[PDB]
Order: structure tokens, then sequence, then C-alpha cells
């Protein structure tokens, strides 16, 4: 289900084969030309499409472009060398910009930025003021 | 001495049993030793002849080397000869490698690596006897070339015929 | 038909290099093979002879004769006739062994054959191939020499004559 | 003679020493204790 | 699917100045520091791809890929808890002739697929499951 | 059968050209040898032609332009060391070529391995290949003609278009 | 004083080097000893040559033009031929040593103990049973034991020669000649 | 006709199959080079590589060095080459230690500690010997004149 | 840590060349090293000072030595 592309010297390298790799998938209603983050132009297929990239940002950048084409069914995965796959985005099925009941707060401090502790107070502690 | 020596060619009439008084077999691997024994021996066999051949039977028609003394000619000879000599030896060494990899043997094996005269016996009995003769002649030659050199530098060290000098 | 199996094939791919399709059947091939061998053997001796003479060596009683084709033209025919007589006799003597490769004269009166030289079949094939190949080379060689002799007088192209190193012969 | 020391030490201090030191640092920083 | 495969890495968070393993782990379990190319007929990076007659470009031979079928499974596994929360709330709001959470899930996902199910409010779900 | 498959080399002026029928009974291997020889002999000829032309013209800016403008005289003047390098270098390439030939899928004459990207189905490819062959065939005859002129007629320059 | 403790402490303080056999180890004792034994020959040879005037054109300095500033001791002053020749002899030897260190055989005693060398086990074993204060007789002849004993002897001699030379205020070459009976000179 | 295609038919890998990258010539040359050739042992691989690199290195030093015009120029050139070989050998040793570690198992894989050590040794012998060969050759240069 | 910057896990676990660069330039900021107590800090600083003093004296010794052995003071 690979989109039609002729190849580039800006594709993935060894890290994709020995450390980690990424993959995005989407469905289209027409064959159209899009610009790939790696560099160049490609033609998507009329239906399912799969593409591999080396960075999550590269994948999410393409998603932005896809939204312009009115495609909002994209999914991003991380494939480890052993074959293990992790579903990353949309994580809970709902885009992050939309509040979804069932999501808990993380890394939240209940005070204004100016209420953090003084650096000297936490000296020889190992923690930082913003983590204190 | 190493046990394998008991099952190898080399012991004969003048040496009924394994000769390794200092048990060098303990240190040097048995295989490497035989390979080296033959290599140094075969080369020595050729040297002995070369030590006197130019003197006794004459020299080629050239003036690069004027002396006949075996040692002196080494420096008189043009360097180009020496370079080509190293090259030919390298070629020989390569041949032994490639042919050995083809299953052939240059150490008394079943399939000869170099038998241009086609005189390698088929029967194992004769083969064994043939190998023994080569080893002997080789050992004798090594001793001889050493002797020649000795008398050359330290006169009287060895009983060498005058012509051989 | 397929003479690739025959000794002397150019190589595994080309098989028998017969550009003009002289050979058609085994019968013809045998004819051609016999001829090639004969010419080859004759040539091998010829090159040896030409070189020996051109370089200067002469038999007792032949110290004033010239060398090369010039000899054939100048030397007395009477002293050349012996060659024909000694060759014609051989022509009659050599006897081809039936059911054997062309050029096998094992059936000759005097003992002739692989004798002690060859043991295995492979050894025989090798010696045979070498005889043929060396003959092929000489055939070209003797021509090359004669031609150049006529062209410039230098039968060896790069040097006038050979110098031999025969220690024992001295 | 001490006079020969300049010609015996300088070659060592400026060439041998720096080399070995750099090698050791590389081996030290490329090792994962 | 081992949902902790990524978390199970050699990374050890430091005291101060580190966000941590986050949600999906901070580093790949595997070490990128593998060797270079090897002679024909040999392998280097463990489960590497044989370069055949071009060992020099072996690293360009892909061996890591995503199976579309397998892709479905990873989607379901990593979003299992979310689905659970969703159906639970639907159950809490007095479902019409409710049966079993799982049963309801199957019915509700039989229609509206699965992705659509994950993106629907309990209200919409109840409307959908009115029947 | 080579005759039933060959496409390159057959052009318009004469079509298939074998008046003496030197390829009637030859097998594919022999025919392959012939095509390879044809191309090699031709390609070398083309190069030789260019070399002769440049030297004759006087554009031989090497060795302080010491060597003669006559191409055949110059060869004699060239030191042997120069010739040895030439033969040995070409010999090296010949060895590599043999390796390529052994590899499966070898198309007689292809050392760049263009078979990997293009086949004879493409007309553009076959046409361009034909141009190499045709020019090579002509060059072969030309180099033979020029040598005659230089060795017998006595000239090593154009005696055809020189008269404006 | 127990020797063993000191060695252990060194290993602890400098573990990385100790792993390869560097420092106060049997390996070092063997190798350094071998070199000292060999040197004695070199030093005696130098003495003989000096006394018998064998070295060609000694007491003369190499040309600063043929050779370079590398041959200068101070300013334009250059090294004498004798010292140069002695050095070249040593360089011949050092080259052999470098080859042996960088390109060891499969049945050779490597300078450092490498787990990936086939002789590692034998070397480890030999070293494990070669330690003592007194030479172990009964293992005379060509044995590892004899080698170590002779090596220690040679190394001690070097120390003694230097000391005696200083006490008597003489060159080491002179002391050598003296201990031989004045034969060389 | 397109002479440039995606490498290994993977449109997303960062490489392309150009005539330079994948031609019979390039493939043949690289396959038979000592580094990638099939069958060569680690030692032999190093030896061939060393023999090749040592022969061409004596030139630069001998003809352009500080003592080029001296009668002992060639000798000096040889010594300089040996010095460079030693530096390169140190590098090889250090690289192996860091890249491969301390104990190995696979064996006969240029990419292991034991194999690398053997490779390094071969390089040293070949390089130094090759330089010596050049010394002998450059001592007397043939004019190839009849 | 198990890498070059033993005093910093953060730098030690870095997959780039920064690990080496920063480790060298953050070596003498003993106060920020992982697991540093005030007592240890003072003790290490005191010892480091002894080393600096030694370097200063070695430097002075060299000047005297070289002037005496290769100079023209007299
Ligand atoms: C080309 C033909 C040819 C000719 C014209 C001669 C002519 C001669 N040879 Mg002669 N020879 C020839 C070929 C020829 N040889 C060949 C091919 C050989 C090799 C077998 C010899 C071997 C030979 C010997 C061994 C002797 C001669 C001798 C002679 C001389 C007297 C002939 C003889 O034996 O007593 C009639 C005479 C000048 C004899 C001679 O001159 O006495 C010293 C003599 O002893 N020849
Ligand atoms: C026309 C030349 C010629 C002549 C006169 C002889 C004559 C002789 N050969 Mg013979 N031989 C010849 C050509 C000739 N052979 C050739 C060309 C070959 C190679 C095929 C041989 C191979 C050959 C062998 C193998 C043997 C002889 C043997 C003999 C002797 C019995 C006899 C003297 C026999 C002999 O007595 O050997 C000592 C013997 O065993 N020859
Ligand atoms: C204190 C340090 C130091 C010393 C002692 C030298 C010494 C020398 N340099 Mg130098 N150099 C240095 C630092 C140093 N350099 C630095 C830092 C640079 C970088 C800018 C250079 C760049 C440089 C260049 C570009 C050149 C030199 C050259 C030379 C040589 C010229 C004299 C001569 O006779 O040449 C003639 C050479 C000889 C007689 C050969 C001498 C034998 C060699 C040196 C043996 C080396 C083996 C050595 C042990 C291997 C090292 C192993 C490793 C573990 C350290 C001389 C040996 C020239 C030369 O010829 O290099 C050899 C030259 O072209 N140098
Ligand atoms: C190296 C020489 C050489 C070789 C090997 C070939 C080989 C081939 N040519 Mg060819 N050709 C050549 C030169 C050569 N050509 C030249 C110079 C011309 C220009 C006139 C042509 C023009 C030509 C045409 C127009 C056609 C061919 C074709 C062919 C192929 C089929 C015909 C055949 O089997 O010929 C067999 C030929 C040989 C086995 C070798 C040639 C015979 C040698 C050269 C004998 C020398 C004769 C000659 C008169 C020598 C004197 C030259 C000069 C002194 C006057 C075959 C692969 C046909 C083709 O491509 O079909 C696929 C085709 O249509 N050729
Ligand atoms: C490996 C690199 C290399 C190097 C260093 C040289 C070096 C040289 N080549 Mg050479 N050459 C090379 C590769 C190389 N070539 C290759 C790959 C080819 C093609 C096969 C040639 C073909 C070639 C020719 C045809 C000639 C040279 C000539 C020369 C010499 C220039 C003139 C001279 O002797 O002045 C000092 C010089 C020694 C010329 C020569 O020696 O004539 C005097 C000459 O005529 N070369
Ligand atoms: C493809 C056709 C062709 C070819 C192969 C040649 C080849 C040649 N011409 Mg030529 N020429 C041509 C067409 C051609 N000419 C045409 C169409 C004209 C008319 C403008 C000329 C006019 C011409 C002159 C006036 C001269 C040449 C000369 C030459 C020779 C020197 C090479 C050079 O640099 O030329 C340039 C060379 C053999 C030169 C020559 O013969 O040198 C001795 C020369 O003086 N040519
Ligand atoms: C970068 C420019 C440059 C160049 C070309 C030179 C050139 C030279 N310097 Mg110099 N030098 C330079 C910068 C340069 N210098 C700088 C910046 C300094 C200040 C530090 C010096 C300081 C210096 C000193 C102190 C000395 C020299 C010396 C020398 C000479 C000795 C050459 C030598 O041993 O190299 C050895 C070279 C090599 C071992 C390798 C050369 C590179 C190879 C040939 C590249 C091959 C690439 C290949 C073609 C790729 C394709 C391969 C494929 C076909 C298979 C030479 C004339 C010495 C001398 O006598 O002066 C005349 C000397 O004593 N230099
Ligand atoms: C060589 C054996 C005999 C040498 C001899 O007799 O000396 C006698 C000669 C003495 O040649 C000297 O040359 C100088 C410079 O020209 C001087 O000017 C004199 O000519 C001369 O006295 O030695 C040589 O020069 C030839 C030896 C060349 C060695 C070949 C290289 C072998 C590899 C060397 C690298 C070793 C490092 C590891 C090896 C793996
Ligand atoms: C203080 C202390 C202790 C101690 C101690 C003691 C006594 C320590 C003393 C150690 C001592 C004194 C060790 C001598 C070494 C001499 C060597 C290595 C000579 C090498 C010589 C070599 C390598 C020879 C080289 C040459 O051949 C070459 C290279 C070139 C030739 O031209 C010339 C020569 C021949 C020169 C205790 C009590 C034991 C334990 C306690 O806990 C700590
Ligand atoms: C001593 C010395 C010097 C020297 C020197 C010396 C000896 C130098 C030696 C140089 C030498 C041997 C160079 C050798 C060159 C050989 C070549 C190209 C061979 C090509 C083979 C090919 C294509 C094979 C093709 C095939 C055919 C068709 C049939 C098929 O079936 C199979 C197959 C077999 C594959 C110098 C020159 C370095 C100068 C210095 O100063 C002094
Ligand atoms: C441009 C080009 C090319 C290339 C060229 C080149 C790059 C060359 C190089 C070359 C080289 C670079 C060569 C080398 C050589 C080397 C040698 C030849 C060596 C030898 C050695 C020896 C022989 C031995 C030694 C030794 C040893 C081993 C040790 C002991 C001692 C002795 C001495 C024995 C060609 C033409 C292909 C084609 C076109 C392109």
């Amino acid at each position: 289900p690979f989109p039609t592309f002729g190849g580039s010297t800006g594709g993935w390298l060894r890290a994709a084969e020995v450390e980690e790799k990424y993959a995005i998938t989407w469905t289209s209603t027409k064959e159209q030309i899009f610009e790939m983050p790696t560099g160049g132009a490609a033609i998507m297929r009329n239906g399912e499409n799969l593409l591999y990239l080396a960075r999550k940002e590269q994948c999410l950048a393409l998603s932005t472009q896809l939204r312009t084409f009115k495609i909002n069914d994209y999914k991003i995965y991380r494939i480890f060398p052993s074959g293990e796959v992790q579903y990353l985005h949309p994580k809970d099925g709902v885009f992050p910009e939309k509040v979804n009941p069932g999501r808990t707060s993380v890394n939240s401090r209940g005070f204004s930025i100016g209420k953090n502790p003084n650096p000297a107070s936490i000296k020889f502690s190992g923690i930082t003021t913003y983590e204190s | 001495y190493a046990s394998e020596l008991d099952s190898m060619t080399g012991t004969g009439i003048e040496s009924p049993k394994v000769f390794d008084p200092l048990n060098l077999s303990d240190y040097v691997p048995v295989d490497w030793a035989r390979r080296a024994e033959l290599s140094n021996g075969r080369s020595a066999m050729l040297a002995t002849v070369g030590w006197f051949f130019p003197k006794v039977f004459g020299t080629f028609d050239s003036t690069d080397v004027t002396t006949t003394d075996p040692i002196d000619a080494i420096m008189q000879a043009d360097p180009q000869w020496w370079a080509q000599w190293i090259l030919i030896c390298g070629v020989f060494e390569t041949w032994k490698y490639k042919k050995e990899m083809e299953g052939k043997s240059f150490l008394g094996g079943a399939d000869p690596a170099v038998d241009y005269l086609k005189l390698w016996p088929a029967d194992a009995a004769a083969q064994e006897e043939m190998k023994t003769k080569e080893l002997k002649n080789a050992r004798l030659a090594m001793i001889g070339i050493a002797g020649f050199a000795a008398n050359h530098f330290i006169p009287g060290s060895c009983p060498v015929p005058d012509f051989i000098a | 038909a397929d003479f690739s199996g025959e000794i002397g094939a150019a190589n595994a791919e080309l098989g028998c290099w017969d550009p003009l399709n002289f050979c058609t059947d085994q019968a013809s091939f045998d004819k051609m093979r016999y001829a090639e061998l004969k010419h080859g053997r004759v040539a091998q001796l010829a090159a040896w002879g030409y070189a020996t003479t051109w370089s200067g060596a002469r038999f007792p009683g032949c110290e004033d004769f010239p060398a090369g084709h010039e000899a054939v033209l100048k030397i007395g025919t009477e002293n050349l006739i012996p060659v024909l007589v000694v060759a014609g006799a051989l022509e009659t003597l050599w006897k081809q062994k039936e059911g054997s490769f062309p050029g096998d004269f094992s059936a000759t009166s005097f003992p002739v054959g692989f004798g002690p030289f060859a043991k295995t079949e492979a050894d025989m094939i090798d010696l045979r191939t070498k005889e043929l190949n060396n003959g092929r080379a000489a055939m070209m060689g003797i021509l090359g020499m004669i031609v150049h002799e006529q062209i410039d007088g230098k039968p060896f192209i790069f040097f006038d004559k050979f110098e031999i190193y025969a220690p024992f012969g001295n | 003679a001490a006079s020969f020391l300049p010609s015996i030490l300088v070659p060592l201090v400026g060439l041998i020493f720096p080399a070995f030191s750099m090698a050791l640092f590389f081996l030290y920083v490329q090792t994962d204790d | 699917v081992d949902l902790d495969y990524g978390m199970k890495n050699s990374y050890v968070p430091a005291t101060g100045g580190d966000g941590g393993q986050g949600q999906f782990g901070a580093q790949s379990p595997n070490d990128w520091r593998v060797a270079g190319t090897s002679p024909v007929g040999e392998t280097s990076y463990a489960g590497a791809a044989d370069g055949g007659e071009e060992p020099w470009f072996a690293e360009a031979i892909s061996t890591v890929s995503l199976d579309l079928q397998k892709a479905d499974e990873t989607l379901k596994a990593f979003t299992k808890d979310a689905a659970a929360f969703k159906i639970e709330e639907f159950a809490a709001e007095k479902p019409y002739g409710f049966t079993s959470s799982d049963a309801a899930m199957e019915e509700l996902v039989g229609k509206l697929g699965y992705s659509k199910f994950l993106e629907m409010s309990t209200k919409q779900l109840m409307k959908t499951w009115g029947t | 059968a080579w005759r039933d498959e060959v496409v390159v080399g057959i052009t318009a002026p004469v079509g298939f050209f074998d008046p003496l029928g030197l390829s009637k009974g030859k097998d594919d291997a022999t025919m392959a040898y012939y095509r390879e020889a044809e191309l090699k002999n031709g390609r070398v000829a083309m190069a030789a032609c260019l070399g002769w032309y440049l030297n004759a013209g006087g554009v031989h800016p090497a060795f302080n332009s010491e060597l003669s403008n006559d191409p055949l005289k110059a060869m004699v003047e060239l030191p042997a060391v120069g010739w040895l390098q030439f033969v040995l270098g070409c010999g090296a390439i010949e060895w590599l070529g043999q390796q390529i030939k052994e590899r499966p899928g070898y198309v007689p004459g292809d050392l760049l391995g263009a078979s990997y990207w293009v086949d004879n189905s493409d007309e553009g490819w076959v046409m361009y290949q034909n141009k190499e062959l045709n020019n090579g065939r002509l060059a072969m005859l030309a180099i033979v003609g020029m040598v005659y002129q230089d060795v017998f007629v006595g000239d090593y320059g154009d005696m055809m278009y020189k008269q404006l | 004083s127990v020797f063993d403790d000191a060695v252990k402490d060194w290993a602890e303080e400098y573990p990385q080097f100790a792993a390869w056999g560097w420092g106060p180890s049997v390996q070092a004792e063997i190798w350094n000893g071998r070199h000292a034994m060999f040197g004695w020959v070199v030093m005696c040879a130098c003495a003989y040559a000096k006394g018998h005037g064998l070295i060609p054109d000694a007491d003369q300095t190499l040309d600063l033009k043929e050779w370079g500033t590398l041959a200068t001791i101070s300013g334009k002053n250059t090294i004498t031929n004798e010292r140069a020749i002695i050095l070249i002899a040593n360089v011949h030897a050092l080259m052999v040593g470098l080859a042996a260190t960088i390109s060891p055989n499969s049945f050779a005693d490597t300078l450092l103990l490498d787990p990936n060398h086939p002789m590692y086990e034998w070397q480890m074993e030999r070293n494990s049973k070669l330690g003592g204060v007194m030479p172990n007789l009964g293992k005379m002849g060509v044995t590892p034991e004899a080698e170590l004993a002779n090596g220690r002897m040679a190394m001690m001699g070097i120390i003694t020669c230097i000391a005696y030379s200083g006490i008597q205020g003489q060159s080491m070459i002179d002391t050598i000649n003296e201990w031989v009976g004045g034969a060389y000179f | 006709a397109n002479f440039i295609k995606p490498y290994n038919d993977d449109p997303f890998v960062g490489h392309l199959a150009t005539p330079i990258t994948s031609s019979s010539l390039t493939r043949a040359l690289l396959k038979n080079l000592p580094a990638y050739r099939f069958g060569l042992t680690p030692l032999l691989r190093g030896l061939e590589i060393g023999l090749a690199h040592g022969y061409f290195l004596i030139g630069p030093f001998a003809q352009l060095g500080p003592l080029r015009n001296s009668d002992i120029g060639l000798l000096a050139g040889f010594l300089s080459t040996i010095g460079l070989i030693l530096i390169l050998t140190l590098g090889l040793t250090i690289y192996g230690a860091a890249a491969f570690g301390q104990e190995k198992s696979n064996g006969s894989e240029l990419q292991t500690k034991k194999s690398w050590d053997q490779f390094k040794g071969g390089f040293f012998v070949g390089a130094c010997g090759s330089a010596g060969f050049a010394f002998i050759c450059l001592s007397s240069i043939p004019t190839f004149a009849l | 840590a198990t890498k070059f910057p033993k005093f910093s896990q953060a730098l030690a676990q870095d997959p780039a060349t920064r690990r080496i660069w920063y480790g060298i330039a953050t070596a003498h900021d003993l106060e920020a090293h992982d697991g540093m107590t005030e007592e240890n800090l003072y003790q290490k600083i005191f010892a480091s000072h002894f080393g600096h003093l030694a370097i200063i004296f070695l430097w002075t010794s060299g000047n005297l030595f070289h002037v005496a052995w290769q100079g023209n003071f007299e």
C-alpha cells in the first residue's frame, strides 16, 4: 500500500534498522500529489497508504499536510528492531486538542510560576526548584 | 615429546624413534613444525647447488656480478633481480595456498600439488617410502648449506671439498 | 557433430572454434586432427632446428652452410636429399593404432606409446593436449620467424640470435 | 652525557607521550564500565 | 503485545533534570552501537540482513516492517483501557435492556466500527444503543 | 536462436547483412562472442580515430609537444614504459570484464550493466545502441583506410574535406 | 614484604593495566628479564668492538648536510658515527620486537595476556607456577624456570654494573672489561 | 528509460540505485576487493590491504621529504613510511578495543575482537614489507630500453 | 555513571559527542556533581589546592634548573 514515489537520498538510515523506526497510515478518496518531509513529491493511492519515516516529527508533519487534504484517519506507530509495535497517535482515538473524559493530569503544579522554591533552599538535595 | 610425533613420517634407520631431546615439540605445534621443516629443507636443497654451480660450471654471459664467492655476489647482483626473486617466491607461496584450498597437498598428501614429472606413486606404501626419502635429503641439505657457510666465514669449521669451497 | 569433447577445444563456451565449418562429421574431424598433429609435430622440430642453426651451431661438415631458408636455396641439393630419405622411411614405419585417437602410432614396429610417462587416463589427456597446444604455437612460430627473416633479416624480431647456457655440455 | 638528553627526551615528550595519553583517553571515554 | 517493551529499556532516569521514561519509554530497548559492514557471506549487526553480493549496502535492506493485520492488534491493545472507561460510563447511565459490558462492546463496535466507538460520547452511544 | 532474437545491429540501409552467411550454423555462444568482438573492435577503433585526428591536427600538448604530428611516428618515439602501462592497464580492465561476463544475465557488450534498468523492449535504447554499432563499423573501416594513407600514400590528414 | 600483598594493592590501585599483565607481574618479570639477558650480549659486543677498534670511522660526526638537524646534539654539532651505529643495531632488534608485539603467531608468547589469544591458558598456567624466591633446581635445562632465574640474574647484573661504575667513577664499558679480565681492551 | 531507481525497490530508504552505485563494474570491483571478498581469512584480508597501501606510501616521502636530495633520501623515506604505518596500526588496535570489547565468540567475522586483531597484524606485516619492496625497486629503476 | 562523565548520569546516558565535550568542562564544578555532600566538597577542594601549590613550585623549580643548566647567569 506504499504511495507512489521514485526514491530519494533523504530516506531512513541504519538507526531505523538497529535502534527504532516509525510508520504512518491513512486512507484517501482520490489519488493526489503531496510533498514528503524527506524531500520531493509523491502520489498517494486511492485507499490505504503506508509510509515509513525515521522520526516522529516527520510523521506528524505529514499529518498536518494530510489534514489539508481533509484526511483525519491517520495513525502513527513505532516499530522496534525486534518487530514490536507501539501505537502512538491518536493515542486514545481522540486527537489531543479535544478534551476526552478519562485522561488524567500529569506534571501539573498547583501554583503560579512565581511560587516555585528558591534555589538555595534545595541545595545539596539533587532536586530542582521546578521539581521541588 | 608430543605424542603425534609417534604417528608421523620422519623416524628411520638412523633415527628409529622420535628425536626430540629438548622436547621442542611441546612448544612448537607439530603441524607447523613439519611444514617448516620441509619448507626450509626444500629451499636449502636448492641453495646447496647454487653455492657452487656458478663456480664449477660457469656463469651467464653478463657483467653485473664479477665475483664467484657465494656471499659476495649478493650485493653485486642488481637490485632488480632481487625484487623479481621475491616476487617469484611470493607466486610460489600463493600457489601452495590456492592448491591446498582445492584439496591438493604439498606435504605428502594423496593429491600432489606439484608433480609435473607425474612420478607420485599411487600405492600408499610407495608414497610413504617416497616421502621419507625427500625428508632425509632435505635434512641433509640443511646441514650441508650450514656447513658450507661455516667454513666460508670460520675456516676449518667444516670438512668441505675444495671446489665447493 | 559436437566435437566440444575433443581435445583442443578453444574453451568451454566456444567449444570447437571452426569458423569456416571445415569439420562436418567425425570422419572429417579425424582427418583434420591427424593433419593438425602431423603439422604440429613437424613444426615443433622445425622451430628448434631453425633457431639452432640461425644462432650459429653447425654439424661436423656443415660449418660453411648458410642459415634459414637461404640454406635451402644455397646448400647443395645432394646434401639435402638425405633429409627426404630419412623422412620417407619414417613415413612408412609409423603405424596408426586402430580404434585410437588420430596420430597414435603405438602399433609401430619399434616400441612406441605412453610407456612410463603416463598412468591415469587424465594424465594421458593432459600430455596429449600439451603436445597439440605446443604444436599449434610452433606452427605459428615457425611462420612468424620465416616471414620476419624475409622482411628484415631478424628472425627473432627483438634480437639477432640466442645464446645458450649449457654447463655440462660445455 | 647530560648534553645528549635534549635529543633523547624531546622526541619522547612531544611524540610518544602525547600519543599514548590520547589513546588512553579514547579508551577511557569509549568504555562502558 | 508487550506494552512495556519500550519501558523495559536500559535508560535510568537521573535525579533532577530528566523528564523520565514518560509514557512509551525514553529509549529503544536495543543499542544502536552496532558494527559496520562485513565481507560477503558474513553478518554483523546480529539479526542483520545478508547483503548478498552487495554487502556494502546491506544496511539499506529493510527487515523491520509493519504488518497491517498486526497493526490492528496493537491499536486495540494500546487503547484497551480507554475502551473500557468508555463502555463503563455507558453502562452507568442505565443502558436500555443492558446485558454485559463485553456484549455491549461487541454490539456497539459491530456498528460504528472501533475507531468511531472510541471517539463517541456516552450520549451518542446511548442514542446508538437505543435499539 | 540468436538470429530469431537479435534486434540491435539490423538497420535500414541493408537490413540483416551476412552475404557470406558466416552466422548460419553458429550457436548462441559463438554468436555472442562475435557480437562482443564486433563491439570491442569498433569501440577501440572509434577511440583510435579520435586520437589520430587530434595528433594529426597538432593538438598533442604532452611532452612539451615534442613528439611528431604523424601518429605512426609518434608511437615509435614513445618510451616503452608508456606502452607497458597501456597494455597492463587495459589488461586489468579485461579481467574485470571477464568477471562481469560470468555473472548471470550478461548481455554481450554490456559492461555498465544497463540491463539492470533498461531492456531491448525500449526502442530508444535499441536505437542508441544501433548508433554506437553503426559508428563503430564505420570507424573500423576508417582507421584501416587512414593507416594505408599514412603508410603508402604518405599523408596523415584529411584528403577529402580539406579542400573546403 | 610478603610481596603478594604489595602486588595485590597495585592491582587494586591500577586495575585496568593489571588486567593485561602490566606492572609487577610474572609476565613482566619474564619479558624484561629476557631483554636484559639479550642486552648483556649487546653491551659486551660493544665493548669488544670499542677495544678492538672494529667500528668503522668512529669519533667522527655525521654530516649535517647529508643527514639533517635530527642528527644534531647542540646547534650544528652532530652525533658521532659510533653512537649512530650502536643505535642502528638496537633499531634492528626493536623492529623485530614490534612485529612480534603487533603480529603475534598462534603458538607464541604474547607480550600481554589476551583472552582471545590461543596461548592465554598456557601462559596463565606457566606464570602461576613460576613464582619463588629461590631458583628451583631440578628443572634445569630449557624450562620456564631456568629462563626466569637467568633473567633475574641478568637484571641484577645491570644494576650492579651501573653502581660499581659510579663508585669506581668509570664507564660501564670499562667495568665490563674489568670483570672479564681486561680481555676486550 | 530510467537509469536511476529506488534502492532495493524500497522507495523510502535513503539511497538510490544509480549507475555509479550499482553497475556491473562497481559490483565486480567491490566484490573482489580484499575487504569484501569471499573466503579470505582475517589475516589474509589484512595482508592484502597492507601490501597495497605500503607500496604507494614510500613515494610521497622519498621524493618530497626533508632529505629528498640527500644520498640517503630513499632510506629516510622508508623510515618515514614505517613510522606512519605504526601510527595507523595504533589506530586499528584502539578501534578494535572500543568497538568490539574484550571477549568474543562468533569467530571468523571480521567484526569481532579476535578477527580484528588478526586483521591488524596482517596489515602491519604487509605494509612494512611492501614498503621494503618499494625500497628495493626504487633503488635501481629500469629504463626498459633495448 | 558507567560512562565518561562518572559524576553525571545525564551526560553519561547521552548518545552523542556532547557527552565528551561537556564532561571535560563540567569536571571542576564539584558542587553540581551527582551525590555531593558539603563535607566531601570541602575535603576534595582542600586536596585540589595542594596539587595546585605543587604545580606552582614545580614551575619555579624548572626556571631555576634551566637557567642554571643552559643559561648565562654568571
Ligand atoms: C616534539 C615533537 C616533534 C618532533 C621531535 C618532530 C620531529 C620531526 N618531524 Mg615533525 N611535527 C610535529 C612534532 C614533532 N616533529 C608536529 C606537532 C607536527 C604537526 C604540525 C609535525 C609535522 C611534521 C611534518 C609535516 C614533517 C615533520 C618531519 C619531521 C622530521 C624531520 C627531521 C628529519 O630528519 O626528517 C627525515 C625523517 C627521518 C630521518 C625519519 C626519522 C624516523 C621516524 C621519525 C621514526 C618514527 C617512528 C615513531 C616511533 C612512530 C610513532 C609511534 C607512535 C606510537 C607515537 C623529524 C623526525 C618531516 C618528516 O620527514 O617526517 C618524518 C615532515 O615532513 N613533522
Ligand atoms: C570485428 C569485426 C566484425 C565482427 C566480428 C562483426 C560481426 C557481426 N556483424 Mg558486422 N560489420 C563490421 C565488422 C564486424 N562485424 C563492419 C566493419 C561493418 C561495416 C561494413 C559491419 C556491418 C554489419 C552489418 C550491416 C550487419 C553486421 C552484422 C553482424 C552480425 C551478423 C553478421 C555476422 O555473423 O557476421 C560475421 C562476421 C564475422 C564472424 C567477422 C567478420 C569477418 C572478418 C572481419 C573477416 C574479415 C573480412 C574483411 C574483408 C577484412 C578486410 C577489412 C579491410 C581490410 C577491408 C555479427 C555479430 C549484422 C547484424 O548485426 O545482425 C545482427 C548486420 O546486419 N555487420
Ligand atoms: C596542505 C598542503 C600542503 C602540502 C601539499 C605540503 C607538501 C609538503 N610538505 Mg608541508 N606543510 C603544510 C602544508 C602542506 N605541505 C602546512 C600547513 C605546514 C605547517 C604545519 C607544513 C609543514 C611542513 C614541514 C615542517 C615539512 C613539510 C614537508 C612537506 C613535503 C613532504 C610531503 C610529505 O611527506 O607528505 C606525505 C604525504 C602522504 C603520506 C600522503 C599524500 C597524500 C596522497 C598522495 C593523496 C592521494 C589521494 C588519491 C589520489 C585519491 C585517489 C585514489 C584512487 C585513484 C585509488 C611536501 C612538499 C617536509 C619537507 O621536506 O618540506 C618540503 C617538512 O619537513 N611540511
Ligand atoms: C620497596 C618495596 C619493595 C621493594 C623493592 C625493590 C627492591 C624494588 C627494586 C626493583 C628493581 C631494582 C628492579 C630492577 C629492574 C631492572 C630492570 C627491569 C632492567 C631492565 C633491563 C633491560 C630491559 C635491558 C635492556 C637492554 O638490552 C637492551 C634493552 C638494549 C641493550 O643495548 C642494553 C640493555 C641490556 C640495557 C618490596 C620490599 C619488595 C615490597 C614493598 O612492598 C615495596
Ligand atoms: C623489479 C622492478 C619492477 C618490476 C616488475 C615486475 C616483474 C612486474 C610484473 C608485472 C606483471 C606480471 C603484470 C601482469 C599482468 C597480467 C594481466 C593484465 C592479465 C590479465 C588476464 C586476463 C584478462 C584473463 C582473461 C581470461 C581469459 C580471456 C580466458 C578465460 O577463460 C579466463 C581468464 C583467464 C580470466 C618495476 C617495474 C616495478 C620497476 C622497478 O624499479 C623494478
Ligand atoms: C587509476 C586507475 C587504475 C588504478 C591504479 C592504481 C590505484 C594502482 C595501484 C597500484 C598499487 C598500489 C600497487 C601495489 C603493489 C604492491 C606490491 C607489488 C607489494 C609487494 C610486496 C611484496 C612482494 C612482499 C613484501 C614482503 C612481505 C610481504 C613481508 C616480508 C618481506 C617481503 C619484502 C618479502 C587502473 C589502472 C586500475 C584503471 C584506471 C583507473
